[PDB]
RNA sequence: GAGUCGGCAAACAGACUUUGAUCCGGAGAUCUCUGAAUGGGGGAACCCACCUAGGAUAACCUAGGUAUCUUGUACUGAAUCCAUAGGUGCAAGAGGCGAACCAGGGGAACUGAAACAUCUAAGUACCCUGAGGAAAAGAAAUCAACCGAGAUUCCCUUAGUAGUGGCGAGCGAACGGGGAUUAGCCCUUAAGCUUCAUUGAUUUUAGCGGAACGCUCUGGAAAGUGCGGCCAUAGUGGGUGAUAGCCCCGUACGCGAAAGGAUCUUUGAAGUGAAAUCGAGUAGGACGGAGCACGAGAAACUUUGUCUGAACAUGGGGGGACCAUCCUCCAAGGCUAAAUACUACUGACUGACCGAUAGUGAACCAGUACCGUGAGGGAAAGGCGAAAAGAACCCCGGAGA
RNA sequence: ACCCACUCCCGUUGAAAAGGUAGGGGAUGACUUGUGGAUCGGAGUGAAAGGCUAAUCAAGCUCGGAGAUAGCUGGUUCUCC
RNA sequence: GUUGAGAAGCUUGCUGGAGGUAUCAGAAGUGCGAAUGCUGACAUGAGUAACGACAAUGGGUGUGAAAAACACCCACGCCGAAAGACCAAGGGUUCCUGCGCAACGUUAAUCGACGCAGGGUUAGUCGGUUCCUAAGGCGAGGCUGAAAAGCGUAGUCGAUG
RNA sequence: AUGACGAAGUGGUUGAUGCCAUGCUUCCAAGAAAAGCUUCUAAGCUUCAGGUAACCAGGAACCGUACCCCAAACCGACACA
């Protein structure tokens, strides 16, 4: 990243309930990025915005699920997740 | 392939004639040989692959005219 | 933004106004991502703005 | 151009209230509109906690074809047919009757 | 009782994917003739 | 010129629009990845790079380039002295797809012959190559018959005739005549064709206006009944609550283009045609094939796989064995429009065509579902009502059906 | 174990388009087996049974010639004189 | 109901809800019971055979409209070189949670590999990718071949190593 | 489940088809390849580049990962002996 791509990087914060008990419990926030983020890219987005330190980023691909209905078996799109930890003061 | 690069002589197609006049698809293929050509304007041999009506082109024409149509032609020797 | 006031500035604003807008589809992005987000029209809106700084960009810098 | 317009006070020329009066609501795509007061449906809706519905026999307005009203002449107290008097530069809707603009 | 079609994935697609068929001119007939039927899958 | 944010397929949201939105047309911009796919690789939609220039200090980013072959050109360059082969750069071009039509290479069998081998099917099917909007052919070494015709291509005749044929089954002309089109030009270098200007004409890709009807009866609803009108270069169009020239959209008719495409043209410029300079391994011949309607026949002519091989207008080819006389033409160099073939595609119009087991396989989210390793095979399935007015509410029932 | 398939019975519109129970043979070999690859239609492969080549084999499948041909079998629809 | 010798015609009640067609001509996809005809629907067999390993159940409690089958508890029985736990291939969300039971499950179902929704897969060290090659593939030039192509050098792929 | 503490945690014997072992012995049917790796130089390069060692600082990208797997989720049309 050394351009705009930092703002097309992360799509927003993941909302489950693993996700928020990771928040609380450790320094990990799960967030919705671009499914061609590198780790790197996704640690310098995190970092330009958000204004916070990241310790150590992993990432995981989901498969988009099908739902074979109405005519067809359909499919939603394939998604990835970066799990972000941070230093232990910062929130993010 | 079965061409003479001189003539542009190539594998025909015609009927083997039994007694009984059965026909069998058959080739005629042309008298091609390999043969060296001395060029003296070059002071090389040149191996061509003629028929034996190529070669007697040459003799009347001369490898130097007949090459110079080769090269005009595209195809290399 | 109409076209017509962006063909008046030149490549360096017009590369800081791309870049705002930008920030301004994060952000919006990010208020989608968490409900937060009242308006919808935004959305749509913002990338025609990005879209709209983009041509002229690209017509402006041959 | 359409002839009749949004917010034009027409008259019911066929149809259940083939006579009575009334101003274009609604302009729709399948040559239909919709006149204040004209084809009133008694639509049985189930009300519902969200969007401040109660529910009942709700009465309301159904759509009318664009061919089945005509604009309306108070000159003449009739309906008329309306034509195109393209101008230099502007084109107005005119009565065909009278030849009088509608506005 | 062991039946005839016993898969695999890299066998399947080094006998009958896409590159088998551009790979050869009857395999390249093979996609003009289901291109011009209009199959939605060319390939497996 | 007032609505709009595509459809199935709506519901809520959030908005846009008379500072002219949605929409329609022209021109631009962007245009991920795969695919001829072309930086290298690959199990298509993936993996891994390099070079140059710029900008970041970290672990990269932006822009461009990087396939092969052909042609041309420049620089280098062996065995080998000069060379050449080769190598590197550059420029131009090609590759792939497409239903048919065209030219060419290869080329069946079933079948028919009431068996079958010659023969037929048939130079068909199929495979392959190349080209173009058409292609091919084309300006007499052609017919004719002692009279003449006058390039090519296509249609009708001649005629199922002459002929050909295990003279079986079959195949099957030409001369002559009537038509459609019409055009001839050069090798002492042209008619043409291509491209780029250029002068005018149209045409196409959005659109605009467009006449004239009331009362009455039945009826849910009138366009239908009855009565009386009007328009028509517009009257058998589609809709609208039943059947409308006059209610709407249209129709006849008349207008319309900022911009792009195309076709005709008037000039101009190069480029090409272009093979140079009138045709020699050519004409003729022998052998073996193929084609000519013609299957060796008494077999001319064309063509060529093998082998040979002239003459030079005082010459040569043909006129169906062959010879003589006569007539007619000038081959071994080229270019050439029209009439002709076809329609995957776009538009309009039409039908004594179908109307949901029909018509496309497919009216419907169909080359889909499904079947098959695969090539491939391959469905079923349309209709509430004029309008959702799609049944508020009460009761039984599992907060069902 | 694994590979195999000699006997009986069952099953035969099966649990199964070739199996099961009980017995049986080989079980360091000319062994069994996974992954990947090569050879195929007058062709392959065959310790040879005309065996096998996707439940198809004295010449696979698929599409085309093709509506092959059928002196054979079947069928052929309203009325009256 | 009626008329004709017949194919058939005519009148009318009900249903139906927008089209039909006299007469005389003209054209035909013009008439069906058979073709082990084709497509769909529905019978008979018959509420019959069967409900897929003879390892096996009993009770209590709960929930629920409803419990032989769901959950729990107490017993019983079965496998244990598997009927347990894994890696690969193959599959692809079947995984877990909430709601649910029409259809699917050879019965019922509150239960489910079933329906709706949400969640869930985190690697410098595991396995790939990347490096290297086997068989084998492709293969610049090249050689060969009517064409299509065949073979193959330099190379470049190709794990099961 | 909830969050702190948490005793003992030692000897003997037996013992693999696992490891030493890609070893050893023996036989005949005579038992991959290439790279990584070590080392040597050629063209080149010669204050350079490069190499070696020490220290400091930082990094290790991308894809898979759920679940079944002698099975009701794979091949058998089936929740298929
Ligand atoms: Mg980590
Ligand atoms: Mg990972
Ligand atoms: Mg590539
Ligand atoms: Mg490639
Ligand atoms: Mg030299
Ligand atoms: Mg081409
Ligand atoms: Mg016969
Ligand atoms: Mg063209
Ligand atoms: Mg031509
Ligand atoms: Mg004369
Ligand atoms: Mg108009
Ligand atoms: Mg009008
Ligand atoms: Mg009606
Ligand atoms: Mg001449
Ligand atoms: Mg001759
Ligand atoms: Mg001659
Ligand atoms: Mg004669
Ligand atoms: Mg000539
Ligand atoms: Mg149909
Ligand atoms: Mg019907
Ligand atoms: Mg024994
Ligand atoms: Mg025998
Ligand atoms: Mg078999
Ligand atoms: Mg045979
Ligand atoms: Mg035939
Ligand atoms: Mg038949
Ligand atoms: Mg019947
Ligand atoms: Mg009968
Ligand atoms: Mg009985
Ligand atoms: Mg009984
Ligand atoms: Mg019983
Ligand atoms: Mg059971
Ligand atoms: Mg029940
Ligand atoms: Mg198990
Ligand atoms: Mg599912
Ligand atoms: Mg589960
Ligand atoms: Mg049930
Ligand atoms: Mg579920
Ligand atoms: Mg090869
Ligand atoms: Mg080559
Ligand atoms: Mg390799
Ligand atoms: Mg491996
Ligand atoms: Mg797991
Ligand atoms: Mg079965
Ligand atoms: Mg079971
Ligand atoms: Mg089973």
């Amino acid at each position: 990243m050394n351009q705009e791509r930092v703002f097309k990087v992360l799509l927003g914060p993941h909302i489950s309930e693993k996700a928020t008990g990771l928040a609380d419990g450790k320094s990990q926030f799960v967030f919705k990025v671009a499914t061609d983020a590198t780790k790197l890219e996704i640690k310098k987005a995190v970092e330009s915005l958000f204004s916070v330190k990241v310790q150590r980023v992993t990432t995981l691909n989901v498969k988009g699920k099908t739902k074979r209905t109405a005519r067809g078996l359909g499919k939603r799109n394939d998604w990835k997740k970066a799990y972000i930890a941070l230093q232990p003061g910062q929130d993010l | 392939s079965r061409v003479c690069q001189v003539t542009g002589k190539g594998p025909v197609t015609g009927n083997n004639i039994s007694h009984a006049h059965n026909k069998t698809r058959r080739r005629f293929l042309p008298n091609l040989q390999h043969h060296r050509f001395w060029v003296e304007s070059e002071k090389r041999f040149v191996r061509l692959r003629v028929s034996a009506k190529g070669m007697r082109i040459i003799d009347k024409r001369g490898i130097e005219a007949v090459l110079a149509d080769l090269r005009a032609r595209g195809e290399k020797f | 933004m109409k076209a017509n006031e962006l063909r008046e500035k030149s490549v360096e604003q017009l590369n800081e106004q791309l870049l705002g807008l930008l920030r301004d589809q994060f952000n919006l992005r990010m208020q989608k991502a968490t409900g937060q987000l009242g308006q919808s029209h935004l959305l749509s809106q913002v990338k025609r703005d990005i879209a709209r700084v983009k041509t002229v960009l690209n017509q402006q810098a041959g | 151009m359409q002839k009749i317009r949004r917010d034009d006070e027409v008259i019911v020329i066929a149809g259940k209230d083939k006579g009575k009066r009334g101003k274009v609501l609604k302009v729709l795509a399948d040559d239909r509109l919709v006149v204040g007061g004209v084809n009133l449906i008694k639509r049985h809706t189930k009300p519902n906690p969200m969007l401040g519905q109660q529910g009942g026999i709700v009465e309301k307005e159904a759509p009318l074809h664009v061919s089945n009203v005509a604009i309306f002449n108070t000159e003449t107290s009739k309906a008329d047919r309306v034509g195109f008097k393209v101008e230099d530069g502007k084109k107005i809707r005119v009565f065909k009757s009278t030849q009088k603009p509608v506005q | 009782m062991k039946r005839t079609f016993q898969p695999s994935t890299l066998k399947r697609a080094r006998v009958h994917g896409f590159r088998a068929r551009m790979a050869t001119k009857n395999g390249r007939q093979v996609l003009s003739r289901r291109r011009a039927k209009g199959r939605k899958r060319l390939t497996v």
